[PDB]
């Protein structure tokens, strides 16, 4: 629909100087949308831009962690 | 409100005994039945050992410095799960 | 950066710099009118033999002393809180850069595209190549584009830091467990440098900041380069 | 006459300009010829000698309006003192230098300082107003 | 009577003034403190690359 | 009978007397402190060592002037010799436990002095902010040892309040209502009020850090859901007004020394000055979040914190106006506590003054964590809230000892510090402007001019600060014995002699209604 | 001989005060128009000077020329 | 039980100087011994404590 | 204020040794620790 | 009772203005000296 | 001989002892928590019980005995008591705050949701609407005593006061129970930590209050309070009054609306 | 319901705080609870001001509302007058045993 | 408020009282001098004839310094009132400040 992506666009439901909860929600919305995709055989590029946002936005450690622990059955965010 | 029961005309022990033993102490004795009876052990969850909970950054000054003050083996686990 | 016997500000590298400066220099003169004002009643009441020690009645002049003062608060509060808004508002950013506090040191992650990360620490004094300034310069330098608005998100994997650039006007302290956002945007090529701004443990002194703005190609080759 | 620690709760002496006339006399007890200058004073004050008004004025007050606001030559003292000790000061930050500070770092010795400089020119530091602005790149030199 | 003001402020003032001035201009002067003036109007800038 | 004077007083001159010790002492160990700080950076370089060792000096620095010397010396000392006498109390109302918050003092002291002997010291800053003093990065008992001292300062100060408070509402002559007690018992009852309110919730969040660091919670810890950020408001919330409790004092005794050496029986606009500082104490708890405008707050907040914050000068210039009015037309007696109580106000105003452009959010991003900061705050402190005590020390130090100070020696004590001060702090702005931060033990070589100018100056305020030992000391050892003062039918602690007899106003006064 | 003329005998420190507030005022217009103009008009004035033909191309090689840069040599 | 405030009131106003704290008799000394014999005791315990923790243990 | 003349007057000597004995009060002992840093640290 | 008068009313003595110097000497002067001991203190340990 | 009505009172050593009190409890604090020992802590308790004991002992000598509390000084302790009150809700406000900005805002560490995930709350309409019960109910008693009291009745004051500190009892051993039943803990991020710290500093001051009661009780029957005199009994009621509304404001809070 | 057993203050106060009592239900007031009403305060109708002692600090409130109180020590013998407004004072000593 | 005439009028008033007692002289010359004038000559007058009936010469001397010292820098005010007094002084026998060496510091 959209490459040329640069970064993450401004989004009005994170409008503060506080984006921790953007990176998240994006984080949340990229798994969901795979887990949603890999299941009715459906294709995961359709999650792509989620992917692309929280890529941008989360720290790496961040990303690190949250991978590490949906791993171990730890992570404690609903995908 | 003005709760529903309905007294005064100058200020009593007589009436405060009355709303002890005919209102407060029936309350305490309603609500004693109610707890005592949905008591009784309830079967514990499943342990995940989530990173958020069962912290620890510095041992417990007591015991092995790794069990909370009020441990109760059967629904505290430990970092590593329920006791054996 | 600072240089010998500076009394105000580094010059402007951004435009939100410059309306600071402005506005620093409307505060200024009141403060400095106010501080004389003051200096010069006070030495009027001082240098005469004249008395007059009777009750003296308040209400009128006292009137005076509080809607005047309202008055120069709110001429400093007007352009104050337009500045505010203004730096608030949406700006539509080209890249984003992380910045994660450490002790002692900054890393820096570019991830829009490309895996990019380093580690950015003080050059120690006895390695300064001539020429170098002590306590400033880094071994890795954030190079950036000039001319673009940026996105920086700031966080800390430790304790608390703050990532400040003052010739951007930028503060914004790193938080663990948070990931604050400021928009950087210089006018001009060259060297930027800031320094750890909340204490943070035995080297707050030495974990320095430096940004390398330069053209957009230079930019993007340097970022390949460093994959 | 002498004042008494012992004295506090009773109207005292004081000469002050804004309290012309104190509540007591400075001087109450009377001698002889003060007695007698105090009769003198209840008949016509111009059969009073100036040495007598001057002795009534004496009794009644301790210093005059003049004496009592007097300039004084305590500024010498005071702005000497304070220099002296400002002065001293300037003992204790040689002391400091000599004996506490070592070398500062190698960043300040002048063949550094040429280079440094140099090289803040080259990347145009404050060139608006602070640092290069003050620089001629033309002329390769110092503003005038 | 004169006091202490009378017959010693002058050569408080005086002295005091003296010796302050002499040790602070020493300090300042002699004794190898670096005060880091501006380079502007004062150094020559050298190569540095 | 020396133990059960000094040791057992129920007497609020005696403990009075206790507090002015202990704070002058305290301020010694303050003083030595700030002459650490400026060795280390009266040249560039290093000469301590790393910024942990030099943040211990900071930090223990601010705690002592702070809690041991001022908070002690205003409230403790001045406020248990004064207030009693002023209203005609024959004590304070609850005398055996003013004794009890004097005795909390030295032990919260030892605790401080234990914090910076074990282990590395605690290197926190004031603030004492999480994670850095959490157990992490400052494993050990240091963190926990500066708290303990903090509660202990707490109690002894909220007890103190209660006190104060009870004191001034219950035990005035039947007759005086509260709007004809003198300006200095009312700033002693607000700031009571303030003290009351704040520093429950100091004890609130350092207890919080104090189970973070060892019952394993997580208030402060993102890992388990904690914030950092909670901290600092909580700490905040007391330490906004902690600043108008250390000033409020100081204002009090200020218009009573304006008033004495102008030669009025009273300062102008008194009920001004009351309405100036309930206001200042009440706005004082609506404005903390002005030492958070970097940490990421929304626009929206960081507007009003600007706005309620600048409000604060109305009433603080009604009371500036009203002390250059009491001035006006008065007799002025060039005293030394006179140069004191000028130098306060003029320097105070610069303080002020530089306060008002930090409460601009904007212009804090870059000035917030500099030298601007720390030049905002000694204005105010160190030519503030010491001037004012220096004042009142000088003004009623021979109502405390029935001794007089050589008068020609205390000015020359005001002239150094006058210059000493200014020389200190003046050039910090200009540190702070140019980007210097604070708590650097070593600063980009371009700093140095002004870093070796203002050490210099902190040396000029130790030679003060020496000065001032002896001239307390050729007092006591003269012995020129108070005879009168003037104005006592305007300032009744006097009019009991000097010193006032242990027991005063065993009769009351007598004051009728008409 | 002359008698002496009834000088002003009333409200003289109101008189004194009365006249000094107002010179206080106008020095403060009078310093106004001088901080205006020898600082802050000056400042508007360096900036817009600079940035008015300013080309920060020519500027980032001079840089680059005299080998400041990391990314760019 | 019996009401024998009137008892106490006049032990604790009998003319003999001691002290509310003491004024109890015998019982009061020995209760005031023992808590300030803890206090002083333990303070100097605290400062051997903090002698021994100011220093490194191997 | 007034006051009487003092009880046990302090000559200008003896304000001399005053003055001396408390500035060396605080100076010698810092200097002490002052002058041996560099002990102390290269240690 | 307790002594009342300038002079009485403190818990340090100052009848001898030479033991009076002595003991402010130690009192001022040990709270000056303390910072700089600790600092030796924690130089000393590491 | 003075002629105003307020108290002088005896030069005291309890100011002293209880300042030291403080510093063992607080050193031994720090010597349990990193040097593995509770003897400093152990003594500094024992001063502080026994400081109490004869600070408040001679407080009863003064007034019961000695007859020092005019209407003037009890005026005095009146406003002593309603500062200290005011002092200890600004420290649970505290807490409260604490509990808010965590609950509202809930970090992704949680699960981005309050409760956090894995958090199994205790119902509040079980043992904690019992507790409630019995603390409103205890505020009623109390009240009864209060007036039996007033109105001169020994027997149904001391009836009402037993009844009141029988629920302080009761209440403080159910949250003892619940304590040991909950199967989250004080660890347990800051669900635990907001949990325990806000209702374990209540449950102190239910132990505090209670204490207070019991000495009332004890002084009630040595027949030391009149029908107009008795603050230590108003002064009690006062805190035990405080003790209940923190109470409910923690249960609406923490157990019902954080559930 | 109706038990007595429990002291009234008439039975069982003591000390100052019975005097207190004692004197104020004989509308007395020996330890200055209640403040005095002036009188016209002239010298034929001076306000009498009661003292244990040879002299007593008065407070003179010059005019209602006034937020400066005037200070000044009463002594036995012929009144006195405020220092700011001239009302008259004069004290009365008695002993507390007269 | 008043006129000048009439706050003039009323000190004029105050000091004429025949029976006025020496602490209502100290009253009033200590209230006067606390406002923002220099008496006229004619309160002045009223003041030193009370001097008088008070059998106190001292006093008006020293309201003379007063009145000087009111005037403050403005030098031409004294010497006018001392003008304007010269019959009072002479017909009371009241020597000046100046005449008695008591303006000498
Ligand atoms: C006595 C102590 C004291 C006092 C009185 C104040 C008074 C004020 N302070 Fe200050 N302050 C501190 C002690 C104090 N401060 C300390 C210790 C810190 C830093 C804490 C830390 O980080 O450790 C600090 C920090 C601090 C900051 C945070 C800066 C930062 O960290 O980035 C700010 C910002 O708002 C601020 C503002 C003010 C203001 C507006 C006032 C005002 O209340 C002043 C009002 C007074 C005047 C304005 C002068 C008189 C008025 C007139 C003559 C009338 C005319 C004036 C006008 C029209 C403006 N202060
Ligand atoms: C029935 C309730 C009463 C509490 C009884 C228990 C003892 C503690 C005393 C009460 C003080 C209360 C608050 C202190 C903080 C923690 C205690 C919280 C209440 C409590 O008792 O929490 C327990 C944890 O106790 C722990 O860690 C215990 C740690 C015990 C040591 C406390 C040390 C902290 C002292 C700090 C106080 C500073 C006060 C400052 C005053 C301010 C001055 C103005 C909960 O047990 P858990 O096994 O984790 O979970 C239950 C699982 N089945
Ligand atoms: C457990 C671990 C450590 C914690 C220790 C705390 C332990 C428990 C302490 C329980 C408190 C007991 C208080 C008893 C006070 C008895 C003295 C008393 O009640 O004294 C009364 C005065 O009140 C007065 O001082 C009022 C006295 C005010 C008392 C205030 C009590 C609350 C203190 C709480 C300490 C809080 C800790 C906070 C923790 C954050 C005496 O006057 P009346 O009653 O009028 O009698 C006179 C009549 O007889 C005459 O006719
Ligand atoms: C009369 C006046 C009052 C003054 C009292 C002074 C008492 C001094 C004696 C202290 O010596 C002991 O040494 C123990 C070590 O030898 C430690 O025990 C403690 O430390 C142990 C480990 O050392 C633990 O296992 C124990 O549980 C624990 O309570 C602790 O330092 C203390 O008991
Ligand atoms: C921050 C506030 C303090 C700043 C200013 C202090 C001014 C110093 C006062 C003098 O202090 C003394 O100076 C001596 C040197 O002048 C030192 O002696 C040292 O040096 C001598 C000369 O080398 C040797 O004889 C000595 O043994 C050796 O201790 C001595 O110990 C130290 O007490
Ligand atoms: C013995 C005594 C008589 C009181 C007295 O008048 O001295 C009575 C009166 C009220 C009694 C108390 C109250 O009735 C309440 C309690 C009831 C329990 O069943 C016994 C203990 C209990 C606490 C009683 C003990 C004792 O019998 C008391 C104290
Ligand atoms: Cu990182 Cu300071
Ligand atoms: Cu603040
Ligand atoms: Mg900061
Ligand atoms: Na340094
Ligand atoms: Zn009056």
């Amino acid at each position: 629909k959209i490459k040329n992506y640069q970064t993450a666009p401004f989004d009005s439901r994170f409008p503060n100087q506080n984006q921790t909860r953007n990176c998240w929600q994006n984080y949340l919305d990229f798994h969901r949308c795979e887990k949603a995709m890999t299941a009715k055989g459906g294709d995961v590029s359709v999650c792509e831009w989620y992917r692309r946002v929280y890529k941008s936005l989360c720290p790496i450690s961040w990303v690190s962690t949250w991978d590490d622990r949906r791993a171990e059955g730890t992570f404690p965010g609903k995908i | 409100a003005s709760a529903a029961k309905g007294d005064h005309g100058g200020t009593g022990a007589r009436t405060w005994r009355f709303l002890t033993f005919g209102l407060a102490l029936p309350s305490v004795a309603l609500c004693t039945l109610n707890s005592w009876l949905h008591s009784g052990h309830r079967e514990r969850p499943a342990f995940i050992p989530y990173h958020h909970l069962r912290i620890r950054t510095k041992p417990f000054s007591w015991g092995d410095g790794n069990h909370t003050f009020f441990h109760n083996p059967r629904v505290n686990p430990l970092p590593t799960g329920y006791e054996k | 950066m600072a240089y010998p016997m500076q009394l105000g500000f580094q010059d402007a590298t951004s435009p939100i710099m410059e309306e600071l400066l402005h506005f620093h220099d409307h505060t200024l003169m009141i403060v400095f009118l106010i501080s004389s004002l003051v200096l010069y009643i006070i030495s009027l009441m001082l240098t005469t033999k004249l008395t007059h020690t009777s009750t003296m009645d308040a209400q009128e002049v006292e009137t005076i002393w509080t809607i005047l003062p309202a008055i120069i608060l709110i001429l400093i509060a007007l352009p104050s809180l337009r500045i505010l808004y203004m730096m608030d508002e949406i700006n539509n950013p080209s890249l984003t850069v992380k910045t994660m506090g450490h002790q002692w040191y900054w890393s820096y992650e570019y991830t829009d595209y490309e895996d990019l990360s380093f580690d950015s620490y003080m050059i120690p004094t006895s390695e300064l190549k001539p020429g170098e300034l002590r306590l400033l310069e880094v071994d890795n330098r954030v190079v950036l584009p000039m001319e673009m608005t940026i996105r920086m998100l700031v966080s800390s994997e430790d304790v608390l830091h703050s990532w400040a650039v003052p010739s951007l006007g930028l503060k914004t302290d790193a938080i663990p467990g948070r990931l604050n956002q400021t928009t950087l945007m210089s006018s001009r090529p060259g060297l930027y440098y800031g320094q750890c701004s909340e204490i943070c443990g035995s080297n707050h002194s030495f974990m320095p900041i430096v940004l390398e703005l330069v053209p957009l190609k230079y930019f993007e080759k340097w970022s390949a380069s460093m994959l | 006459s002498v004042v008494k620690s012992e004295d506090y709760a009773l109207p005292s002496y004081v000469d002050r300009r804004d309290y012309p006339l104190p509540d007591v006399a400075h001087v109450k007890n009377l001698s002889a010829s003060q007695k007698a200058l105090k009769e003198k004073e209840k008949a016509s004050w111009s059969s009073l000698s100036i040495d007598e008004k001057v002795e009534l004025y004496r009794l009644k007050f301790k210093e005059s309006f003049a004496e009592m606001n007097r300039s004084t030559n305590e500024w010498k003292t005071v702005v000497g003192a304070a220099m002296f000790f400002i002065g001293f000061t300037a003992l204790l930050l040689i002391w400091e230098k000599h004996y506490v500070y070592g070398p500062i770092p190698h960043t300040f010795e002048e063949e550094w300082v040429a280079k440094q400089t140099k090289r803040m020119l080259d990347m145009k530091v404050a060139p608006i107003q602070g640092f290069s602005a003050k620089w001629d790149y033309d002329k390769n030199e110092w503003k005038k | 009577a004169p006091d202490f003001h009378d017959k010693y402020g002058n050569a408080v003032l005086a002295s005091g003034a003296t010796f302050c001035v002499a040790v602070w201009v020493y300090m300042a002067t002699q004794i190898g403190i670096e005060w880091n003036p501006s380079p502007v109007g004062r150094v020559t800038p050298k190569e540095w690359r | 009978m020396f133990i059960n004077r000094w040791l057992f007083s129920t007497n609020h001159k005696d403990i009075g007397t206790l507090y002015l010790l202990f704070g002058a002492w305290a301020g010694m160990v303050g003083t030595a402190l700030s002459l650490l700080i400026r060795a280390e950076l009266g040249q560039p370089g290093t000469l301590l060592g790393d910024d942990q060792i030099y943040n211990v000096v900071v930090t223990a620095h601010a705690f002592v002037m702070i809690f041991f010397m001022v908070m002690p010396i205003m409230i403790g000392g001045f406020g248990n010799w004064l207030v009693p006498l002023m209203i005609g109390a024959p004590d304070m109302a609850f005398p055996r436990m003013n004794n009890m918050s004097f005795w909390l003092l030295p032990p919260s002291f030892l605790l401080l002095l234990a914090s910076s002997m074990v282990e590395a010291g605690a290197g926190t800053g004031w603030t004492v902010y999480p994670p850095l003093a959490g157990n992490l990065a400052h494993a050990g008992a240091s963190v926990d040892l500066t708290i303990f001292s903090l509660h202990l300062a707490g109690v002894s100060s909220i007890l103190g309040a209660i006190n104060f408070i009870t004191t001034i509402i219950n035990m005035k002559p039947p007759a005086m209502s509260q709007y004809q007690t003198p300006l200095f018992v009312w700033s002693v009852m607000i700031t009571a009020v303030l003290l009351l309110l704040s520093l429950p919730v100091l004890a609130a969040g350092i207890t919080m850090l104090l189970t973070d660091r060892n019952l394993n919670t997580t208030f402060f810890d993102p890992a388990g859901g904690g914030d950092p950020i909670l901290y600092q408001h909580l700490f905040w919330f007391f330490g906004h007004p902690e600043v108008y409790i250390l000033i409020l004092p100081g204002f009090g005794m200020i218009s009573h020394i304006v008033t004495y050496y102008s030669g009025k029986k009273e300062p102008f606009g008194y009920m001004g000055m009351v309405w100036a500082m309930m206001s200042i104490g009440f706005l004082g708890f609506i404005v903390w979040a002005h030492h958070m405008f970097t940490v990421g707050m929304d626009v929206d907040t960081r507007a009003y914190f600007t706005s309620a914050t600048m409000i604060i000068a109305i009433p603080t210039g009604v009371k500036v106006f009203s002390w250059l009015a009491t001035l006006h037309g008065g007799n002025i007696k060039w005293s030394p506590a006179m140069m004191w109580a000028l130098g306060f106000i003029f320097l105070f105003t610069v303080g002020g003054l530089t306060g008002i452009v930090l409460a601009n959010s904007s212009l804090d991003i870059v000035l917030h964590d500099t030298y601007y900061v720390v030049a905002h705050f000694h204005y105010v402190l160190s030519m503030g809230a010491v001037f004012a005590i220096m004042g009142g020390f000088v003004h009623w130090f021979p109502l405390f000892s029935g001794y007089t100070l050589n008068d020609t020696w205390a000015k020359i004590h005001f002239a150094i510090m006058f210059v000493g001060v200014n020389m200190t702090f003046f050039p910090q702005h200009f540190l702070g402007l140019s980007g210097m931060p604070r708590r650097y033990s070593d600063y980009p070589d371009a700093y140095t001019m002004w870093n070796t100018i203002s050490s210099m100056g902190s040396f000029i305020s130790l030679t003060a600060v020496m000065l001032m030992v002896f001239i307390i000391w050729e007092a006591f050892a003269s012995k020129r014995e108070v005879l009168t003062v003037d104005l006592t039918t305007t300032n009744l602690e006097w009019l009991n002699g000097c010193p006032p007899p242990y027991h005063t106003f065993e009769e009351p006064t007598y004051v009728n209604l008409k | 001989s002359t008698a002496l003329a009834k000088p002003q005998m009333r409200g003289l420190l109101a008189r004194r005060l009365r006249f000094h507030i107002v010179g206080a005022f106008m020095v403060s217009l009078g310093f106004a128009t001088f901080y205006k103009f020898a600082v802050a008009e000056k400042r508007k004035k360096a900036y817009a000077d600079f940035y008015r033909n300013y080309d920060s191309m020519k500027d980032f090689e001079e840089m680059r020329k005299a080998g400041i840069f990391q990314s760019a040599k | 039980f019996e009401n024998r405030v009137a008892e106490k009131q006049k032990l604790f106003q009998e003319d003999n100087g001691l002290p509310v704290h003491l004024k109890g008799g015998a019982t009061d000394n020995i209760l005031y011994r023992v808590t300030m014999t803890l206090c002083l005791g333990g303070t100097l315990y605290s400062l051997y404590c903090l002698g021994w923790a100011s220093f490194p243990h191997k | 204020i007034t006051a009487k003349p003092a009880k046990t007057p302090t000559s200008p000597k003896e304000q001399a040794i005053g003055l001396s004995v408390t500035f060396l009060s605080f100076l010698l002992p810092a200097g002490w620790v002052l002058y041996h840093l560099d002990n102390y640290k290269k240690s | 009772h307790y002594e009342e008068g300038p002079g009485k009313n403190i818990p340090f003595s100052v009848e001898n203005k030479w033991r009076l110097l002595a003991m402010m000497t130690l009192f001022f002067g040990s709270g000056f000296a303390a910072p700089f001991f600790i600092v030796r203190h924690q130089l000393l340990k590491k | 001989h003075q002629t105003h009505a307020y108290h002088m009172v005896n030069p005291s050593p309890w100011p002293l002892t209880g300042a030291l009190s403080a510093l063992l409890m607080t050193s031994g604090l720090t010597m349990w928590f990193h040097f593995n020992s509770m003897t400093l802590l152990m003594i500094g308790l024992t001063t502080n019980m026994l400081t109490m004991y004869q600070w408040w002992r001679d407080v009863i000598r003064e007034s019961t005995f000695q007859g020092h509390h005019t209407p003037a000084v009890q005026k005095g302790l009146r406003y002593g008591m309603i500062l200290f009150i005011i002092s200890e809700v600004l420290f649970f406000t505290g807490f409260f705050w604490a509990f808010y900005h965590s609950s509202l805002a809930p970090t992704p560490e949680l699960g981005g949701c309050w409760p956090p995930t894995g958090i199994h709350p205790l119902n509040p309409l079980e043992v904690p609407l019992l507790n409630t019960s019995v603390l409103l109910a205890s505020g009623v008693s109390i009240t009864w005593a209060h007036h039996s009291l007033m109105e001169g009745d020994r027997k149904h004051m001391l009836q009402a006061l037993f009844i009141t500190i029988t629920l302080g009892v009761y209440f403080t051993l159910l949250q003892a129970s619940e304590y040991y039943e909950a199967p989250f803990t004080i660890s347990d991020g800051v669900y635990g930590s907001t949990f325990f710290v806000a209702t374990g500093f209540h449950g102190l001051h239910v132990i505090i209050g209670s204490t207070f009661l019991i000495v009332c009780f004890f002084r009630q029957l040595k027949f030391h309070f009149t029908s107009n005199h008795h603050f230590g009994f108003e002064a009690a009621a006062w805190y035990w009054h405080f003790v209940d509304v923190v109470w409910l404001f923690l249960y609406v809070s923490i157990y019902w609306w954080g559930s | 319901a109706s038990g007595g057993g429990v002291p009234t203050d008439e039975e069982q106060a003591t000390g100052l705080e019975r005097e207190v009592m004692l004197a104020a239900r004989k509308g007395q007031d020996p330890y200055n609870i209640l403040a005095p009403k002036a009188t016209s305060g002239t010298k034929e109708d001076p306000n009498l001001v009661p003292s244990i002692t040879n002299k007593r600090i008065v407070g003179c409130i010059c005019e209602e509302d006034n937020s400066t109180v005037i200070w000044f020590w009463l002594h036995k013998g012929e009144a006195q007058r405020c220092p700011s407004c001239g009302t008259h004072y004069k004290l009365v000593p008695h002993q507390l045993a007269h | 408020h008043e006129t000048d005439e009439e706050f003039d009028a009323r000190w004029v008033t105050y000091f004429n009282k025949p029976d006025i007692d020496a602490w209502e002289l100290r009253k009033g010359m200590n209230t006067l001098v606390g406002y923002d004038l220099v008496p006229e000559p004619k309160i002045i007058d009223a003041a030193l004839r009370a001097c008088r009936r008070l059998n106190d010469f001292a006093s008006a001397v020293r309201i003379l310094e007063v009145v000087k010292d009111k005037a403050g820098p403005h030098k031409e005010i004294y010497p006018y009132v001392i003008q304007e007094l010269r019959p009072t002084l002479n017909e009371l026998g009241i020597s000046t400040p100046e005449e008695l060496g008591l303006d000498k510091v």
